[PDB]
């Protein structure tokens, strides 16, 4: 499992370029892909999602028409072909793997990314309640978030994403769907909700578990992260 | 310009004898087809190719059996009575979906007889059906094609004038080509069912009595439909400027479509009851 | 009402169907042979002469015709739950020539040509089996002609009523015999073959037989028999 | 010492055990279960039709989450499908195509599979490579594999064709417990719900229990005519039912050591395939040979209901943890679920 | 397990083993399963149908 960004550095506002993704360890072909970016001053943004039968290909409302991707499963690759890039698009570019089925953990691996420099809503907006709060080694922290709308699908479960970033790491899956911890993380970490307002607790914290807390819902295609709580030493 | 567009009077025995002929059809042709559609739509199980096509031969000899009454009453109108061009359109419609089947199921038997292995990819009951549609869009389609060309110039009724080298052309190869492809797959099965192996007596019987069954389809499909179309291919040499023999290609002709109808009967007795599955689906 | 996970889910079933359908022309066109022995009837010897075409349960999966052909052996149906075989094209029974004097290893005095033809029989004889065709596949034909020239089958089968000492008329009393063991002799055809392990034209024997059957079975489906 | 002297000493030891069962058999199960009021008509509608299969179905196998369905096709192919949305979740190609049981790991994170191959073929569902791999697979049987159930994530046990039955681990990944005691062709297991018991049926009248922890046979059942082909543990743990080739179930108690009842219908003559009972124990489901699935009470001995949605041979038959939903299989490549 | 045996020496000891374990009536046995049928009746659609509300398979 290891996903390697390449194809990023200075370009001229209006101009093209193409991130390239490779992947290893695990069957391309039967994962889908997320690009998302993430700006040096901002949180996460989500920019493209292709299916892994490269049948369901959508992307986020600012980056609609502008970009498109592609994959070769017989190369194990993806393709982000972007033109007429602008301010906005100056961030680092992240792919994410998520398999889609009945107790599936969906963005499970993230790749390192690369970064982008230009030298130059029916949507649902997720609010973190504080950006940084100060916690202690051996505390107990409780991140709380709130969604324009309730995440509570008729099929029963919700769908709710809790992610942490260290400082000079990619994030990872720390708790999908609100409930089911994600695959190599310590039981320490809860999640809890009505469907509204989300809250995430960690007990016994220690050093790396330090950094930025995101928060993503998956009811509608363009997703949509949190602003993040800072978690410092 | 010699019309010749009369009545043809037949003499009181020869008339008699017509009747006689289309009753015994309608009864019995009517009775065949509708215990086959009864038989094959309920009785029967295992939806197959060759049920398929035996449930449209079946509707279609039933549909040309209900409307040769109707084109016998309407056929003494000879200018533009709708009623005759319904009635006769439905008639060539069933006629030539009957021959567009008798030569799907030769096709069929080719595939499944000539070409064992190849045939397992090849037939099924959704491309049985797709055949179906297929050829009754077909025919529906040569039909309107007929109509269209007969209204512009002369008619489509059978006593039309100037049946031309477009009307008839459908007719001419409608048929033509339908009974080389009958012919070529009758002789490649009955020349794969002499090429088996040596087996046991029972074997033996069973590719003989297949044999036998598929000669005599052939010969039925020839005799009951290559008279007619021999008058209308040699009615084609004498158009406009006519003669007197046009009267005796007529007669020839309209003898001839009590042989073409007979075919709807000579099928049940050959396709559907010759058949051993029918014999003991209906028993 | 289906959510992007919900929807996500529904595409992977719809390519796993595709797949699923894909390779359901591959299962249809596969032909299934079973093969089965009597006993020191050359089997390693017909697996060795096979392989050549070909590059418990053994699979020699290859095609002829562009039609596949898988060919399963059990390695040596006694069970009642061997049913699995009910789809089978058909099944290869190879049954050694030369048994009229080789008295079987257990010296239970009994010969192995009656062991070999108690099996056939007990085989045929399973309903699951009435659709399958069977292959007789009688092998040791060299060692059969020159064995019967030596000792005559008379003293052992007291039921040869044709010339012995002769080659076509013992062979034509073991298909006979192999034929009237069998119940049925109707719902499908059975194909008997001599040869040994020195000629490689084996397969076309089976192909040629397999066509008979799906013939004799398209027979049935298009009401011509 | 002397074979005629351990032949009269079995057959007394025989006629002992069966008359302490028959002094024990003070009454029947049909004369105690006489007042009970009966289930009556039942109705069992096709709720979900799972097709896909490109062969027929040949086992099938519950989670401990009642949503997720594994089954065999004789493709070689493992399908686990979601119930509820009728998805295929997963579908693993097996290295041999005849594949004849397979068995959903109560974790969910493990399935296993056997057939006619010696070899039982176990996969991880949850891996970090995404694709299900063959985690292990484990061969040390002489026979054809028969039925497989699993204990734990690291314990399972087997049936081969030869007269034994396999407990392994995965630590090890070799055969840790034998048995032994069988005489024909073992054809189904059943798990206790406490995991430390499981009856086994062979091709012979008799239906073995075997410890997990002991290793050896405590009790043994031979009240059958022919060959138990399926098998199923009440909930409770103490009793289980066994069909066999003929069309009669019968119902074993361990604590009595002696059969209770036999649900059979002169009507009815073919066999079973499949045998499995609900969550209350109260109606007892089996599938026969013929094209169509029985529910019977398990009290009054008497059919409560007929499902004949399948065409062909019913083969598999399996009843949820929480008893919502029934699924059936046979080998017309569906599998059905019935509420 | 002497001049073969073992076969049957085996074969006797476990029919020994199993005739000295403890059986109860079969009355009692009885009563424990209509015991265990009487108090499990309910939440189970087999016997008792649940609305379709309830049922995931219906809704
Ligand atoms: C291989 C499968 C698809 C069967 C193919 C059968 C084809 C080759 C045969 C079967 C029936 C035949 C048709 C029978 C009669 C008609 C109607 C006629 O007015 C035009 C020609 C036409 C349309 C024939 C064309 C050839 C035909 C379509
Ligand atoms: C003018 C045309 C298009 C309409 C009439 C075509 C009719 C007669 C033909 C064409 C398609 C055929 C049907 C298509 C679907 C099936 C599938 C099979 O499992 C049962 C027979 C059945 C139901 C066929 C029966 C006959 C059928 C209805
Ligand atoms: C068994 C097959 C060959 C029967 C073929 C029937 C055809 C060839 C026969 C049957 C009826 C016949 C016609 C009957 C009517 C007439 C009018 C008469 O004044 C001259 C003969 C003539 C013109 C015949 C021509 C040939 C004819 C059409
Ligand atoms: N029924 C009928 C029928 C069909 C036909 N068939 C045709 O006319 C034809 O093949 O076009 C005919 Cl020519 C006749 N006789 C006629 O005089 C006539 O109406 O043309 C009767
Ligand atoms: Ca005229």
């Amino acid at each position: 499992v290891q996903l390697v960004e390449s194809g990023g550095g200075l370009v001229q506002p209006g101009g093209s370029r193409k991130l390239s993704c490779s992947a290893s360890g695990f069957a391309f072909s039967s994962f889908g892909m997320h690009w998302v970016r993430q700006a040096p001053e901002k949180g996460l943004e989500w920019v493209a999602y292709i299916s892994s039968g490269s049948g369901t290909i959508y992307y986020a409302d600012t980056v609609k028409g502008r970009f498109t991707i592609s994959r070769d499963d017989p190369k194990n690759t993806l393709f982000l072909q972007m033109t007429s890039l602008r301010s906005e698009d100056t961030a680092m570019y992240y792919c994410v793997r998520s398999i889609y089925y009945y107790g599936s953990s969906p963005f499970d691996f993230w790749g390192q990314g690369t970064t982008l420099t230009v030298s130059a809503s029916a949507d649902i907006v997720m609010t973190q309640a504080t950006s940084s709060v100060p916690v202690t080694p051996g505390e107990s922290v409780s991140i709380s978030c709130r969604s324009s709308k309730s995440l509570l699908h008729s099929n029963g479960n919700t769908y709710l994403y809790w992610f942490l970033q260290r400082p000079g790491q990619s994030p990872q899956l720390l708790i999908y769907r609100m409930s089911n911890l994600a695959s190599g993380v310590p039981d320490r970490f809860s999640g809890s909700g009505s469907g509204t307002a989300f809250t995430l607790t960690i007990s016994r914290l220690e050093a790396e578990d330090v950094g930025v807390y995101y928060c993503m819902q998956h009811l509608e295609y363009p997703l949509t992260f949190g602003a993040g709580t800072k978690l410092e030493l | 310009n010699t019309c010749g567009s009369s009545d043809l009077t037949w003499p009181p025995a020869i008339k008699l004898g017509f009747y006689a002929y289309l009753g015994v059809l309608l009864v019995l042709g009517l009775l065949l087809n509708s215990l086959a559609l009864w038989v094959f739509c309920c009785r029967m199980q295992q939806w197959t190719e060759t049920r398929i096509y035996m449930t449209n031969l079946a509707v279609a000899d039933l549909c040309l059996l209900c409307t040769l009454p109707f084109v016998l009453h309407s056929l003494r109108d000879t200018s533009d009575t709708p009623l005759c061009q319904l009635s006769q359109g439905i008639y060539l419609t069933n006629r030539y979906m009957s021959i567009s089947l008798v030569t799907a199921i030769a096709v069929d038997r080719y595939v499944a007889v000539r070409h064992p292995l190849r045939a397992r990819g090849l037939r099924s009951p959704r491309q049985a059906a797709a055949v179906c549609a297929v050829l009754w869009v077909l025919v529906i389609g040569s039909l309107v094609a007929r109509w269209l060309l007969g209204i512009q110039e002369g008619g489509f009724c059978f006593r039309s004038t100037r049946h031309n080298f477009n009307s008839m052309a459908f007719p001419l190869l409608g048929f033509y080509l339908p009974l080389a492809v009958v012919v070529f797959c009758s002789l490649k099965v009955v020349t794969a069912l002499a090429q088996r192996p040596p087996t046991d007596v029972g074997q033996a019987e069973a590719t003989r009595k297949a044999a036998r069954m598929v000669w005599a389809n052939l010969l039925v499909f020839v005799v009951c439909f290559l008279p007619l179309h021999v008058g209308l291919t040699v009615r084609l040499a004498v158009g406009w400027n006519a003669c007197a023999l046009l009267e005796t290609i007529r007669r020839a002709l309209y003898i001839t479509s009590k042989l073409s109808d007979a075919n709807c009967c000579l099928d049940a007795i050959c396709y559907y009851y010759m058949a051993k599955e029918f014999q003991e689906a209906s028993a | 009402t289906l959510s992007a996970e919900d929807k996500a889910a529904v595409e992977r079933s719809k390519m796993i169907d595709k797949c699923l359908s894909r390779e359901k022309t591959y299962v249809k066109r596969l032909v299934k042979i079973l093969l089965l022995g009597a006993g020191e009837s050359g089997k390693s010897t017909f697996l060795k002469q096979m392989r050549i075409i070909h590059g418990g349960i053994h699979e020699y999966d290859f095609e002829i015709k562009n039609v596949p052909f898988k060919m399963v052996d059990v390695g040596g149906e006694r069970k009642r739950w061997f049913e699995c075989f009910d789809s089978v094209t058909s099944i290869l029974f190879l049954v050694s020539s030369s048994e009229f004097d080789q008295v079987l290893m257990e010296d239970r005095l009994t010969n192995r040509l009656t062991e070999s033809l108690n099996i056939f029989e007990t085989i045929v004889n399973n309903r699951v089996f009435s659709n399958v065709s069977i292959i007789l596949f009688l092998n040791k034909t060299d060692l059969l002609e020159e064995k019967v020239q030596i000792v005559s089958i008379k003293d052992y089968f007291l039921e040869f009523e044709g010339d012995p000492h002769c080659l076509r008329d013992v062979q034509k009393f073991l298909v006979e015999c192999f034929r009237n063991k069998r119940r049925d002799q109707q719902q499908k055809p059975l194909y008997h073959h001599f040869t040994t392990a020195i000629n490689t034209e084996n397969i076309r024997l089976v192909f040629r037989d397999v066509k008979d059957t799906i013939l004799h079975d398209n027979l049935k489906q298009l009401m011509l028999q | 010492s002397e074979l005629d002297q351990l032949r009269q000493e079995a057959e007394q030891l025989k006629n002992q055990i069966r008359d302490a069962r028959k002094a024990c058999a003070d009454a029947t199960l049909s004369q105690i279960t006489n007042n009970i009021d009966p289930v009556g008509r039942i109705q069992m509608r096709t709720r979900r039709t799972l097709r896909g299969h490109l062969a027929k179905i040949y086992a099938m196998h519950w989670g401990t989450d009642s949503r997720l369905l594994v089954s065999a096709s004789q493709d070689g192919k493992l399908i686990i499908w979601d119930s509820y949305t009728t998805n295929k979740v997963h579908a693993i190609p097996l290295r041999s195509s005849w594949v004849m049981t397979c068995a959903y790991a109560p974790s969910g994170n493990y399935v296993a599979c056997g057939g006619l191959d010696n070899i039982c073929s176990i996969y991880n569902l949850k891996t970090r490579e995404g694709n299900v791999r063959v985690s292990r697979e484990l061969a040390g049987h002489t026979g054809y594999l028969s039925c497989c159930r699993f204990l734990d994530d690291n314990q399972i046990v087997t049936s081969s064709g030869d007269t034994t039955c396999a407990l392994w681990d995965i630590e090890t990944g070799q055969q840790t417990t034998t048995f032994t005691g069988h005489t024909g062709d073992v054809m189904s297991l059943s798990l206790a719900p406490d995991t430390r018991l499981f009856v086994s049926g062979a091709c012979d009248a008799s239906a073995k229990l075997w410890d997990v922890r002991e290793g050896m046979c405590r009790q043994t059942f031979t009240g059958h005519e022919s060959d138990i082909n399926a098998i199923c543990f009440f909930p409770n743990g103490n009793a289980f039912a066994t069909g066999s080739d003929d069309a009669t179930c019968r119902l074993f108690d361990l604590r009595a050591d002696q059969e209770l009842m036999t649900y059979s219908h002169d009507n009815i003559i073919c066999g079973i395939t499949s045998v499995s009972f609900s969550k209350s124990g109260r109606l007892l489901l089996a599938g026969y040979d013929d094209f169509n699935c029985n529910v019977w009470d398990a009290l009054k001995a008497d059919r409560a209901g007929v499902l004949a949605g399948h065409d062909n041979r019913v083969s598999c038959l399996g009843v949820t943890d929480d008893g919502m939903a029934v699924a059936t299989g046979s080998w017309d490549s569906f599998l059905k679920i019935w509420n | 397990n002497t001049a073969s045996i073992a076969q049957a020496r085996k074969l006797v000891e476990q029919l020994k083993m199993e005739a000295n374990i403890d059986r109860i009536k079969v009355s009692k046995a009885a009563a424990d399963l209509m015991a265990y049928c009487e108090a499990h009746a309910k939440e189970d659609p087999l016997l008792t149908p649940v609305p379709a509300s309830e049922n995931p398979f219906r809704e």
